[PDB]
Parts: structure tokens; C-alpha cells; sequence
């Protein structure tokens, strides 16, 4: 499981963005579907973002979780819904009207993903 | 009135009708847990019902049993293969449990048809990973009862509780 | 042999099984109702398994059951959506209601291939609604307890009865 | 993750959490009996749920079921059509009978398809046998002790043996 | 609608990396097919980047459009070919030859994301 | 094809960012099912991650090929299985354990890709 | 649901004919299936009719319960068999031997069922 | 089986009503079919009616034989055709021009159909 | 086709009951299905009659198209909808609440159904 | 999404674009009859496109057109074969009535698939049956401009009559 | 009353239709075949509706017609690849080809399945090979009426022409 | 020869029937943009019925109708649902716009199956959104012709364009 936080410029967290990724990671190992060395995170902020055609100032958070492919739809629902509640618990605000936090939940494919330990 | 959907009906009536049998052998905290799932899962039937016509549960309820899970896996020290049903009570919550994996694979048969009922089934699933832990604290808590009994100096009193299923 | 066959004799038997559990928890006059069930569902059985050579129940059987339900009708008086189980006796009811829901879903599927027990999917329709108003009734005398109790002028027989599940 | 091979792994963990619930109303001896059933059924789970690739209970397991049930076979002296639960203990075990007949038609349907399980089939065919003898059991020793409470001369001692259900 | 615009750093746009997004929100939003604050789009420039095995000096631009499933090959093909139109009229050049622009449209699963509004 | 490799910030490697795409592209370039000037190769450092919810010291190294799609099981698992032998080699460690190395590959949609030559 | 009671000369009710419907309406209503404004009972003495071609003095009684399509076996067989214990129970005796009573149920179609209230 | 038959009221018989059911339930034993006493018949005259828009003086006869479902359209169709032999040899005319004899057959279900003797 | 018309006693029409039969002869007849002399109507008032279980005193009215089989489910349901139209313009009111109007189209079989003219 | 409601939508909006072409060459009384049928058609695309969940045309707009079609059959005196599109205006209004004919043979496959749309099919049947008598109308109409100019003696204004259509 | 026989009656009806609008804008000659083209689709329309119990056109029609194509081939000298609805004229009748076009794939589906209808969709095919060659014709008279007024010395009335669609 | 490759191409062919009818209508700025529509589409047919072995359109076109649609989105000011027909001119445009839907769901199955044409019906849904969008425009300068009349204070020369549909 690779977990990719992308966070606007001007989007103000409750935390540090390092201790966001420790509770993203027991949110996920809370589900009992990854090992525990096996969860991946990075955060990453970004300079240049447009939201809309509009001229209001806004932020947003956006969370991409690649897993092995082989789970239900049940499985990548709450996975998705048990990120969501994370993120959204960390956002003070940013922008001038609400940040929109979204997560998508995507399947790697299992029979061409290599894996090595050097 | 399609042959799916009375299935997953069927056996979200049979899965809150086990709950309300379960919730008079559990304290007042647990009771108040298991009549809000009821609640819960009676917004679901309704949604699946309608084939989605009536809205259902929100993204509010499941970020409810999740905190509710982070709060007891702490409590939980996680052990070996242990049989299900140590005492009486935390028996009548592991039958729960393996009926919401039932009804958690007859609505995840509407979803794979009908398209509907995919944070319902996300429901489900974040339900019978919390009456497994809810099973695991009753007994718990009943074999912390043993040690106190122990250091209380009892004859009686001790070995009713082993009578009961406390661990020793 | 066949396999709908075989599984609705299946759930035929865990239906009775259900029953047998719980006419232990009425009283002397719903017991010997839930007793002559018991002798009803072992003659549609053996109606199902032969597939018609036997014959099965009688339509005196299913006029025995809607002037029950006639009569209990007018005691239950309707209310909004209330959860399954508000007593402990009433919660084992409320599981029979939902196996006999999913044996008629099983027999219904013998008539739709088979053509055989229509009479025996009109019992179980009609027993579903006599175990859901079985239900309603002993949640009311159990009620009928506490205004009672509130005259009498008891401190702890009125909240023995409120930790049994007596509506307030 | 296969679909027939997550029903029959959920009607399995169906039916060793029902044989947990009801171990707490036997004796001291039938609740060994059931405690070394319940990690049988733990380890057919294992060897379904991996297709064949972890080997499962061997043909010792079912070898000790048949000379239980040849133990058993004498004590319970054949009678007409009895319905099920005759007292509370002994209608708890009917119902783990009428899970471990629908647990069974699951296996079977992992045989019929792929090919395996053969020998866990006839684990949960003798297992129900069993279940079967062992309710029968119970309804008999509480009826053998209602001939010495006659014999003994007792009025109150007599009549709470007929309210759970001894037969005269 | 995620766009993530990857240039490299040695590529000369006729603009700013900011009226690059502008131009790609109003006509992404003229398909019709998204609201309006729903768009958000980022730009990602790159320090360290090869293309190709031989020695010459080259430059790149690419696109990865994300919209959620459910739209057929017509209304995808279209997104594609509107976005490739804009980022190749910002292109001054760069490298010793031409400039290669290109635009990948994936389709996020519907049932699995979730959003939300701080 | 593009090949982006995410490296965290302490694993230490025995080349240079830009050497290690050199090798990489020739390890692409030698299955013969791409062209020579369309393999597009990026490196990323990440300042910000996090493996697993334990406290020890780790490293990881990821690169996810994406390839246009129409070609069969056996060519994309010998993508993978070629490049994840380069990145391994690459790698003198880092953190306090094993560095883990996992090459995914993903199969851009050939309809709705767009492309043009400045 | 529309119910026709159609009853000879001969036939003697333990009743009036208006509260045989009165009891043929409660027991229609406690089945759960219908409305309570929506159960239409009707009547209908016969004064010409002949049973079988024996010279014998006979009489009948006969309902045809109408409701709209969309319910299984399970239900329109109660609906048959909660009515003709309703009648049975009302009559008298007419003729010469037993009174014969019997309850179709038949199905309108929902699709070209058009309903006013003026 | 119950035989309806609706004539008008300025429809002149060449019997009365009662011996035109007598040779109505001769011709329905006749095909071997139904049983002696389970063939029920009735005779309605009918005091308003129109047939067509002309104002020209008309009159019909119209039987509905409802039967059990489980017979094939040879058998259905032989039953309507010798009931409607019956009826045209009864009629001795009505109206200004010629009466129209027609007769239904419909198909009761078998499973629903309740039958009692008081 | 024909047309039984049931109403209750003490419903009150506009007209009488036997240019309630002209009126909706001319709106079957401009549908253009059927022909001239084959509509036939027939109107019948019940004395008996019982609509619901409460006190309350109600009227109805029904009527029951019978068509031979053959036709698409927009024929059916234009003239449920257009014979609707007629008799809910004849109520002038009856009982103490509304009258409740309605039309079931229900189709014979055509291969079994018998006609002549004497 | 689905096929079937894909095509039905764009037959229906196939047929109020031609509506709207052919309701510029009819008068004033027609152009609001035409203006009300395409607000009728907005209505059935929106029930049509969302599978029922918006409501779609009453049945009060079905008693509109048949009331309007009971007016203009006694001004249509009905004749043999006549070929479609005597004069242009009435040539116009034949095309719209042979779309409402395709329209109704897309709506009649969702019906038949879905179970929705049988009041908008009755419509689109009761609609072309309209288009019909008003072609009729306005040859008619045309017609009896033809013999009012031939009792006025006029030489130029009666073959522009003919060269447009007009009946002799 | 099959599938594929009301959609070929349905295009049938709607290429008559087409043919009625487009017969305004052509001359006296043309009309007189345009509207005995109409009395031929009438033909065809009562043969395929009745599956073939019905006579339908003769073998004499279709030499009528290939007695006109061979007329019209001289005249048209034929050119590159040119854009269909040079004037307004003929652009209407490049809208009946397409139709007809249409028409002959739904009379070539019940020829498929039913063995009915070979002479009458060689009768299409024969029609929208003369619709392209009357198309031609319209505008060359027109582009021939623009060389004649180029010699009258005319600055009003050949720019008309031009505005009309006249080639130069 | 294959059946989804004629009804695309006679789709194609029909709907570069219509924009030639729909072109003289217009006024000259629009003549041009439609004269080079006809020849894309042209281009399409020629892709299809070859099957993908001669070159279609480019993405040089695409990108020519899309900088059309930016042009033509700044004037037309968006509305509420406003009926297809206001004018003459613009409601012939209206029925070429729902061609060009018909067209893109033939040329959609010729992908889903022979897996060519996607860059060609991106040009019929590129299409059709500016044949709405030049529908609109000439609503509009019909309308801005009415406010110019209102100020000139004209009696006749105003109401001449109500009568051609100008919006008030």
C-alpha cells in the first residue's frame, strides 16, 4: 500500500505534516488487510495549483491509496472512508470557503508488481 | 422485488433481530452501542429496499464505528486462536458477528448487480471487526474479575466465576 | 434428492429447532400454541420431501392461525418503527420471525420449479405474521407490569423490570 | 476467493460460534466433548479456505465421532417423532444440529466443484449425528432425575424439574 | 477531475506555470461535463529527468487528467484532445529538438471515493 | 513509457540521480517493444514519509512504469522484473533495516491518449 | 382489490348480506397488503342459475377477489384462503346437501390501471 | 367451472332462461372434462346497455366460461365453440338486424384457488 | 371489447346511466381499434356494497374493458387513461368524501374465443 | 446510461426539434397547441433519462389531447388513401407524426425492459394520432380558401392556391 | 406484428413523408414522379405489413423506374467527390435518398428472416439511385439558368441566382 | 460490408444531408463554417467504411472546433430550459444537432467492437455542441434586431420579426 497526500500551499493543518502520516498509518493498519512494514507513505506540497475558473481562494487535500488488486468493494469503501475521517480531522482551514478533501482508492495489479529487499 | 434484494432484506432483519437478543446480556455502556447499530441497520434495509431511491446511512456513521474500534483495539491485547465463546455473554456476540459477515455478502450481491449499497456494505464490514473486538473485552473484564477474587481471599465467590468461562 | 429440495427441508428444520428454543421463555398459553407450530411444520416436511406423494396440512390449519391473529390484532395496538427485542423473551420471537421468513423463501422456490406446496408457503407467510404480533404482545404485559408497580409504591421490584427491558 | 469457497467458510465460522454458546448449559463432560469439536471445525476452516494447500483434520478425527456416537447409541432407547427441545439445555443443541446440516451442504459444494473436502464432509455428517444423540441425552438424565424427586417425597423439589421441561 | 501537469525544468512556456492552469480549467469546463470547483489542477515541475538513451538535449510535457468512471470513449477522447491543444500552444521549446506533449485520461472508481467538505 | 521513481531522502545511492536513469532507460530501451525518444524517465525525492507505524529508521525506493496498453502478462511482468534489478543495484542502503524496492506496472488506456510534437 | 360475492336465491346466511362484507373487508385489510380506503366489496343475489345437470336442489357461493399484480404465490394463496374461511363460517345451508363455497384470485394489471378520486 | 351468461333485455329466447342452463351444462359434461357437480352456471339480463354509436335497435348474448388452468387450446377451443352452438339455436332475434353470440374462455389459477363444502 | 360499468347506489351522475354508455362508446370507438358494431357497454348499479372498514359513507365507481389479446402495452394504457376521463366527468358526488374512479383493461384470449351472428 | 435509455432520450429529442420547425408555418391557434406539446415531450425526457426517480406528465395532460383529438374528428371528414403532404404546412406536420411513431417504438423497448414510461407511451400514441387530424385540418382549410376564390372571380389569386397544394 | 416488421413499416411511413415535403420545391415534371413514387411505397407498405399475403408491386414498376435512371445518366456528367444541397432544392431531395437508404436496410432484415420482400427492396435500392440523379439535375438547370443571364447583361438577377446556390 | 459499419455510414450520410439543407438559412459567415463540416464528415466516412485502413480526420480538426465553441460560448449567455425552434433559421439547426447524436451512437458501436473511429466521434461530440451553440447565436441577433426596431419606431417593420419568432 503506497499512501499519497497531496496538500495545497496555503492549506493550514492542525499538525505537522509528519504527524499526519502516523495517524494515516494506523488508520490503515487498523483494517487488518496490510503488514505492517508494508504501509508506504509520502506528503507532498504543492507551489503552483489551480481550483475552478473563479477568482476565490481556495485549498484542497487530496489522498491517492494504490493496493494490491484481489479485495472487495466493501474493503476499498472503508478504506477510503477511514482516510477520509483522518484528513478531514487534520484541516484548519485554508482559502476564503471550505477545503474539499478527497480519496481515491486504486488497484495495482498483482501479477506485474515486482518487489525486492535489498 | 427482485430475487437479490429480498435476500439482503432477509438477512439484515435476521442480523438486527440477533442484536437486540444479544444486548440484554452486556452492561449499560455496550447497550447503548448495539440499540444505535439497530437504528443503523434499519437505514440500510430501507435503502436497499428501494433500490436506492431513499437515501441510506451517511459517511458520519461509519467515521462512528471506526473511532469506536481505535478505542477498543488498545484494550484488546491480541492473542493466539482462541475458540469462540469464552463466557455466556461474549458468546451471543460472536453469533452477531458471523451474521453480519452473512449479510455483508448478500448486499455486497446487490452491489455487484444493481450498483447500489456500497457504503452500506462498508458498514458490514466495519460492524463485525467491532463485535469481534466487543466479544473480546466481556472477556476480559470478567478475568480481571478473577484476580481481584484471587487477591480478595474467596472460596465461593471465585469459582462461580469459573463456572462462567473466566480465564485463568 | 433434488437441491432446492434439500435446502428447504433445511431451514424447515432449523425453523422448528428456533421454536423449540424459544417456547421456554412465554408463559403456559403461548406455549402450548408454539407447541401445536411445532407439529405443523413437521407435516409440511414431510409434504416437501416426498414431493406431494405425501399429503401435507389441511386449510383447517391455516383458519387456525388467522383467528389467532385476529385476536391478537386487537390487543397490539400500532406504533411507530420500535426495535426488535425491547425484552429478553420477546428478543427470541423476533429471531423466529426471520428464519420463518427465509424457510418461505425457500419453499417458494420449490413452488416456482416444482409446483408442489403453495398451501405450505401460505402457512409460513401466515406464521410470520402471528410470531411478529407474539412479539408485540409480551413487550406489553411486561409494560402492563410497571403501572402496576408504580401504584404499588415498590423501590426495587419496579427496576427489576426496567433492567429486563419494561418500556417506560 | 472463490464464491463458494467464502459461503462455506462462513457457515463453518457459523457453526463453531453456535457450539460456543451452547457449551456453557451441558455438564462438565459433554463440554470437553464440544471444546475438541470446536477446534475440528478450526481446522477444517484452514485447509477450505487455502483449497487443499494446508492439510486438514485426519481420519483419526472421525474415527473418535463414531465411537462417541456407538457410546451413545445405547443410552438413547428410540421413540416416536419428538419435537425438538424438550428442555432448555437440550434445545440449544438442536439448533447447532440444523447449522452443521446447512454447513454441510456448503462443503459440498466445494467437493462438486473443485474437488476437495471430501473427508471434512464426513466429518460434519458424523458431526450432526452426534449432536443429535447428544440432545437426546440431556432430555433423558432430566427425566431420570423427576422418578427419584417422586420417590423422595417432594412437593416444590418435583415441579421445577416439569417448568424446564422433564417429561412425565 | 485531478490534473497533474508534469513539465520538465529546461521547457520554455510562452506564460507563467500559473496562466497555464487557467487556460486548461476554462477548457476543461467547457466540456460540460464537470461543476465548476470541482477542476483542480497542479503543476509539477522536474529537477532530475532522461528521455531516451542517446545524448541529446530534450524536453517533454505531460498530463494525466483523472476523472471518475462512468463516461464513454467519446467524452474521454475529447478531454484528451482539448487539453493536448492547450499545452501545445504554451510551448516555446526547449532541448535541441522538438518538444513532445502528451495527455493520459484514467478514470477514477466511483464507488470507493469519497469527499468531503471541511 | 514513463518511469517515475520516487527515492525517500536518506537512502543513500551508489550513483548519481541522473546516472540512474541512464541505466534504467537502457534496461527499457533492450526489451525492444518501445521506441528509442519515447521512453520519458523522472526522479523524485520525497522530504516528508513515513513506513509502517513502528519507530525505526527506514528507506524505500518505487518506480511506477506506465506503459500504453495491448500487451499480454508476460511482457509487463518482464518490465517490472528488469527494472526492479536495476533499482536494487543502485541502492547501498539506508536507514537501520532493509531498503525495500517494488517496480508497479500500469497500463495506460491507447484510445484516449493524446499526443503531438511541438 | 375489488371483491365480487356471488351467492344464489336458495342460499340462507347466518347473517344480512351487508355484514358478510363487513367481515370479508376486516379480513382483507389484517393481511397487510392492501389500503383501508381501497378494499371494494360487493354483493350480488343470483335469481336464474343451475348447478350440474342432476335434478337435485343445490346452492353455491363464489368470490373473485381482483388486486393488482406484483405478489407472489405465497400471498394471493392466503388471500384465497383467509376469504373462504370468512364464508364458510356465514353460511346457513340452502338445497338439499351441501353448500359448495369457493374464492378465485386473480390479477389486474398494474401497468394500464388507471385510478381518479373526484 | 362457472358459466356467466349476460344476454340483454330485449333479447327474445326461443326457451326460458332456466332450460337454456340445462342444455348450457349438458354440452359442458359432454366434453368429458369437469366433474357432474362442480358445473356452476348463471343467467344475467341486462336493463341499460348500448352496443356500437348508431342508433340503430341492437341486442347480444355473451357467456364467460371460467375453468382451471392446465388444459391445452385444443380443449379451450372446443369448449367455446360448443357452448357457442348452444346459444345461437336459443336465440330467436332481438333488435332490428342480427345478434351477436360470442363466448369467452379464461383460465382460472390452480394454486390459488381455495374450495370448500359447508 | 366490453365494457361493464359498476357503480354504487348512491352515487349521483350528471346524466343517466344510458348516455353515460353513449359517451363512452364515442371515446373507445376514436381510438380507432376497435369496430363500429363489435363495442359493446353495459351498466350496473349494486345495492350491496361495502368500501373499507370505517363508518364513513363512500361511493364508488369501476369499470372493466375487456379486449381481445394482440395489443402493445400504449394501447392498453390509452384506453384505461381515456375511458378514466369520460367517467370521471359523469360523478356529480356521492357519500361524504370523493368518489373514487376506476379502469382495469384486461385482455381475452384470442384463439379460444367464439363468435357468431344469428 | 443503458442502452435502451440512450436511444429513447434521443428519439424524443429528435422529435421535439422537428416540432419546432413545423410550428412556424401553421397559425396562431396551432403554434400554441405545438408550444404545449413540446413542454409535454421536456417532461417525458426527464422521467425517461432518470429511470422514474423524476416524475414524469400526469394523466391530466393524456385527458388534453384526447379532448383536442375529439374536437378535430368531426371537422375531418374522413376519405380514401390520401397521400401525405398535400399542401407544404401540411407536409411538415406529416414528418413529426412518423418521428412520435419512433419515439413511441424507443419508449415501448424501456417499458418492456425496465417497467417504467407506460404513461409516457400512452402519449406518444395519443400524440400521433393528433399530428394526424391536424395535417388534415390544414388541406381542409386550404381547400375551402379554393371555393370562396371561385366565387369571387378572381384570375391571379386562384392557381397560387394551386400551385401551393389546394384540393380541386 | 414482429419486431422487424413494424420498424420497416415505420421507415417506409417515414420516407413517404419525406417525399411529400420535398415534391413542393420541384417542377411540374418532377412532381408527376415523385407522387407516383408515393402510390408505390403505399404498395409496399401493405405487402411487408401483411407478410407477404398481400400482393405487392410488380416487375413493371421496377423497369419504370430504370427507364427514368437510364434518361437522367446522360444529363448528369458526373464529377469529383461535391457536397450534397447545392441549391435548396436539391437539398431536399438529398435528405429522401439517405432515408430511402434507410428504409432498404429494414426491408433487407425482414427479407433475412422472413423470405418476404425481394422485389420490393430492389425497389429502394433502384429509388435512391434515381433520388441522387434528380438531385444532379436541379442543379444544372440552375447553373444553367446562370449562363444565360451572364449573356442578358443582368446585375440584379444574376447575383439572386448566386445567393440561391447557382454554381459558377 | 459488416452491419454496424453500414448503419454508421448511413447515419453519416444522413446527417451531411441535413447541414446541407440547414446551410442556406444562414448568413454567410456561417455558410463557411458549415461548408467545412461536410467535408470532416466526409472524411469520416471514408474511415469507417474502409475500416480504419485509409487515414481519417486529424487532430488539427478537433482543435478547430473547439476554438469555434470559445468563441461562441461568450456570446451565448446561458438560460433556463428554453424550447429547440425559436426561430426559423435556428430551428433547422436544432434537428441537425440531433443527428449528429444518432451519428455518435453508431460510430460508438463501431468502437466498441472493431476498436476504430474514437477520434472520430470525438468530432460528432465536439459537434454537436456547437450546432447548439450556433442555434443560439441567431436567437440572439434576431432578438437584438428587435430592440434596434423599438428604437427606429417602426409599425410594420417591427412585428414582421415577431412573426419569425424574435424573443421579447
Amino acid at each position: 500500500p503506497h499512501l499519497v497526500i497531496e496538500a495545497t500551499a496555503n492549506l493550514r493543518l492542525e499538525t505537522s505534516p509528519g504527524e499526519l502520516l502516523e495517524q494515516a498509518n494506523k488508520a490503515l493498519f487498523a483494517s487488518g488487510q496490510f503488514g505492517e512494514a508494508d504501509i508506504k507513505s509520502r506528503f507532498v506540497t504543492l507551489e503552483a495549483y489551480r481550483q475552478g475558473t473563479a477568482a476565490v481562494e481556495r485549498a484542497y487535500l487530496h489522498a491517492c491509496l494504490s493496493i494490491l488488486d484481489g479485495r472487495d468493494i466493501a474493503t476499498r469503501t472503508l478504506l477510503g472512508a477511514s482516510l477520509c475521517a483522518v484528513l478531514a480531522e487534520a484541516v484548519a482551514g485554508g482559502g476564503e470557503e471550505g477545503v474539499q478533501v478527497s480519496v481515491e482508492v486504486r488497484e495495482m495489479e498483482r501479477l506485474s508488481y515486482a518487489k525486492r529487499v535489498v | 422485488k427482485d430475487s437479490p434484494i429480498i435476500e439482503a432484506n432477509g438477512t439484515l432483519d435476521e442480523l438486527t433481530s440477533f442484536i437486540g437478543e444479544a444486548k440484554h446480556y452486556v452492561d449499560e455502556e455496550m447497550k447503548g452501542i448495539l440499540e444505535e447499530i439497530q437504528n443503523d441497520i434499519y437505514k440500510i434495509m430501507g435503502e436497499i429496499g428501494s433500490k436506492g431511491k431513499i437515501e441510506g446511512i451517511s459517511e458520519e456513521r461509519i467515521a462512528w464505528l471506526l473511532k469506536l474500534i481505535l478505542r477498543y483495539m488498545e484494550m484488546v491485547n491480541l492473542k493466539s486462536f482462541v475458540l469462540p465463546g469464552g463466557t455466556l455473554e461474549s458468546a451471543k456476540l460472536d453469533v452477531c458477528r458471523t451474521i453480519a459477515r452473512r449479510a455483508l455478502r448478500k448486499v455486497l450481491t446487490v452491489t455487484r448487480e444493481f450498483g447500489i449499497g456500497a457504503e452500506a456494505a462498508a458498514y458490514l464490514l466495519a460492524l463485525s471487526d467491532l463485535l469481534f473486538l466487543l466479544a473480546r473485552v466481556i472477556e476480559i473484564e470478567q478475568g480481571k474479575k478473577l484476580l481481584e477474587a484471587a487477591r480478595a481471599g474467596q472460596d465461593d465467590e471465585v469459582r462461580i466465576l469459573m463456572a462462567n468461562g473466566a480465564d485463568v
